């Protein structure tokens, strides 16, 4: 290729400062949020299985709904449990 | 659709789309940025105008990488991922509705 | 084995529509400017006159020229199922008004200069040659709906092909992690072995409706 | 001015890009320059979720390595069979112009 | 929209169709062997 | 790709710590430009030319922020 020509004494202090002032940054932010990710992530689970044991019971009933449905439509016999 | 008014055959010679046949105008590349606002007003923005300048910029780029004998693939590659790189722009609302990070 | 997704066909995503992405083969199109043209434009033609003589056992008179609506119908069909398989591009021919613009207006085109020109034989066209009496009706009631639905499963075909694709790329795709390099590798082996399915199939597609219209334009 | 036709296209690599490009940085940041900021910026796009990775960048790389691959077993073969063209219409020609002269 | 995106449509097959119209190689090979079959010569007085 | 690895030790090296007085003179010597001029007088293309170069620098700050987080492969 070219023949190389050394970058100014300017776009390189710039470069590297900004690249160090990444890395501090980034730092501080990753440990921040990783703090707030692992907060967030606690609270989103309880909050998770209680709406999933209310899902459950809300498809269990529904479900039902839909057996009783089946079992009118076929006129087949309904047994007690369903 | 015909050859444009300011075109002159005998000054010029053979019609050639990548070459603008009006005024010679300073291009804005030598503008030293304090004419881009008198540059930017003088030039028109009719659909006329961009769409003839969409033309000779178009015709500049065959010149450049399919006009010559030997013509490569490197054109037919550049479109694609032109075409992939501004149609993502436009799908840019169904893509990022998505992710793959909740925080980033 | 993780999930699906879909729905790649939004033509107002953003506001500038999706449009755009039908005037791509004009970009595509070899503009000629020498006396000795170029490489790609070369190969082109030396494409297009290919098969404008492989269409020429099968011209006719009625279609003396009318190759040009059907080469032109030929390249249209290619671009819009090989750019459709271009990953970051909604999947035009998905849309039916693409398959509605390459099969109605055609076919009405060549139903109706067969029923002006060759009307006793364009009835015949809808029975079996030397059919009896107790044989004729139901095979001239069920041809009759043959002829009338046979270019809307054309549309139909168009389409299926590329929404079938495209579905089984983006299947492949989303059931593949990046982290994992024995999962990746397998999706992208498996979409390479697919691409070129569907890279041969676009092409005979496009191929075999150049075929089929050059044969019903003969009549 | 008469517009001559050149024979080779425009310098280009990394198969796609324009070396016009590439020589812009070159007063500047040197020759590692565009390189450079074109693995920040590949980098800054992946990171920020800006190229959102889905089920088509993999049929993206399919592609790319499908042409690849293609394009470097068959791009001489179709070259040289576009060129035998060219030099054919070439022939045919400058035949008929010595013949019309004759 | 269906009728916007069937105009496009046409209007782009139109525009595909006048591309391959002028997509062509034009030759020259009328040579001047017909001028050499003009020898016109004069009859000579018997 | 052993000419790459030697055009990277040519011109990417980190900048010598000795510069301190000669890029803040430097800097000072923008800051002179900043509120008096040298870029209503610098061509467009020689000014973009600019912005990119601060736009490869400005992506070392983006480089850096993947490298605090650990995998630069979002934060994972
Ligand atoms: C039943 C009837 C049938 C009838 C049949 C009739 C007969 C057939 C007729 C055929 C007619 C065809 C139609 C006309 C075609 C005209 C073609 C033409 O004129 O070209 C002349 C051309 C002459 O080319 P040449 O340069 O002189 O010689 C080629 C060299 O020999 C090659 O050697 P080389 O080493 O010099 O080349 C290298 C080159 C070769 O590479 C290629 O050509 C392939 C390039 C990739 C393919 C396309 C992928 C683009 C991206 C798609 C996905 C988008 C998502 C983003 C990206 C994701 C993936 C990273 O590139 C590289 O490999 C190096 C760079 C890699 C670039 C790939 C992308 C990497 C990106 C990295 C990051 C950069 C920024 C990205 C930003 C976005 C992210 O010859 C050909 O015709 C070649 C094409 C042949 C077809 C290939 C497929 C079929 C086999
Ligand atoms: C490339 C297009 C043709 C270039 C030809 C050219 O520059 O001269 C002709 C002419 C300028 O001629 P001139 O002013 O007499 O001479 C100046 C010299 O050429 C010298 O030109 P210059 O001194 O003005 O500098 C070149 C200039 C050229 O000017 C431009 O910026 C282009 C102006 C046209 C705007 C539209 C460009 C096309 C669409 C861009 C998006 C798709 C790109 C796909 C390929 C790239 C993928 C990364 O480029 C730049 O300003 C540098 C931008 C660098 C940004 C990216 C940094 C490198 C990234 C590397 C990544 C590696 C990863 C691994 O440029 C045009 O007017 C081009 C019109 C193109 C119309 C659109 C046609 C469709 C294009 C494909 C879609």
């Amino acid at each position: 290729f070219a023949p190389p020509v050394n970058v100014s004494p300017l776009i390189r202090a710039g470069r590297y400062g900004a690249l160090v002032v990444g890395i501090v940054y980034g730092s501080y932010r990753f440990g921040s949020l990783q703090k707030r990710e692992n907060e967030w992530r606690v609270e989103e689970a309880r909050r998770k299985v209680i709406r999933d044991a209310l899902n459950a019971e809300n498809k269990a009933k529904a479900t039902r709904e839909e057996m009783l449905y089946l079992a009118k439509e076929t006129g087949v016999k309904v047994p007690e449990n369903f | 659709g015909d050859y444009p008014a300011e075109y002159n055959p005998k000054v010029h010679g053979p019609y050639d789309p990548a070459r603008f046949y009006g005024k010679a105008d300073v291009p804005l590349g030598q503008v030293k940025l304090g004419e881009l606002s008198q540059w930017l007003g003088r030039r028109n923005k009719n659909p006329q105008a961009v769409a003839a300048a969409v033309s000779r910029g178009w015709w500049r780029w065959q010149h450049k990488y399919v006009l010559p004998r030997k013509g490569g693939i490197a054109p037919y590659i550049q479109l694609i991922v032109g075409c992939s790189i501004f149609f993502y722009a436009i799908n840019y609302g169904k893509m990022v509705a998505h992710r793959q990070r909740k925080y980033h | 084995m993780m999930a699906s997704l879909f729905s790649v066909f939004d033509p107002t995503s953003s506001f500038l529509s999706n449009w755009l992405s039908m005037l791509i083969p004009l970009l595509f199109m070899v503009m000629s400017f020498w006396l000795i043209p170029s490489r790609p434009q070369f190969l082109a033609k030396s494409v297009l006159m290919g098969l404008n003589r492989e269409m020429s056992l099968l011209m006719g008179p009625a279609s003396f020229g009318a190759n040009i609506l059907v080469i032109a119908l030929f390249l249209f069909i290619l671009f819009n199922n090989f750019i459709g398989l271009f990953p970051y591009i909604f999947t035009a021919t998905s849309h039916l008004a693409v398959t509605l613009s390459l099969a109605v207006p055609l076919w009405i085109s060549f139903i109706l200069y067969t029923w002006i020109k060759e009307t006793t034989n364009a009835l015949a066209h809808l029975v079996p040659l030397g059919t009896p009496a107790p044989l004729m009706p139901f095979m001239v009631l069920m041809e009759i709906i043959s002829n009338m639905i046979r270019p809307i499963t054309l549309s139909v075909r168009l389409a299926a092909n590329m929404i079938a694709g495209h579905l089984l790329l983006t299947l492949l795709g989303a059931q593949g992690t990046l982290e994992n390099l024995y999962v990746t590798s397998i999706v992208v082996f498996s979409q390479i072995i697919l691409l070129m399915l569907e890279f041969s199939v676009a092409i005979i597609q496009s191929y075999v409706f150049m075929t089929l219209m050059t044969l019903y334009a003969s009549e | 001015p008469r517009p001559l036709r050149p024979v080779n296209p425009g310098k280009v690599r990394v198969g796609f890009v324009p070396e016009e490009w590439f020589t812009f940085f070159y007063n500047k940041t040197g020759v590692t320059g565009p390189y450079v900021l074109g693995a920040g910026a590949l980098t800054f796009l992946l990171s920020k979720e800006i190229y959102v990775v889905e089920h088509e960048f993999y049929t993206g790389v399919a592609i790319a390595i499908m042409g690849t691959y293609g394009v470097k077993k068959f791009g001489k073969q179709i070259a040289d069979y576009a060129d035998k063209g060219i030099g054919e219409i070439e022939q045919s020609f400058k035949e008929y112009q010595d013949s019309s002269k004759i | 929209p269906w009728i916007m995106v069937f105009l496009v449509s046409m209007a782009l097959l139109w525009a595909i169709m006048t591309m391959v119209f002028f997509l062509y190689q034009p030759r020259s090979v009328s040579s001047a062997k017909g001028f050499s079959d003009r020898t016109v010569y004069l009859n000579w007085k018997w | 790709l052993a000419t790459f690895l030697k055009y990277a030790k040519v011109e990417l090296t980190p900048p010598g710590p000795a510069d301190v007085p000669k890029i803040q003179e430097g800097i000072q010597n923008l800051i002179h430009s900043a509120k008096t001029g040298k870029w209503k007088q610098v061509s467009v293309r020689e000014a973009w030319l600019n912005t990119l170069i601060v736009t490869e620098i400005a992506m070392w700050f983006f480089v850096g922020e993947c490298i605090g987080k650990g995998s630069v492969i979002g934060y994972r």
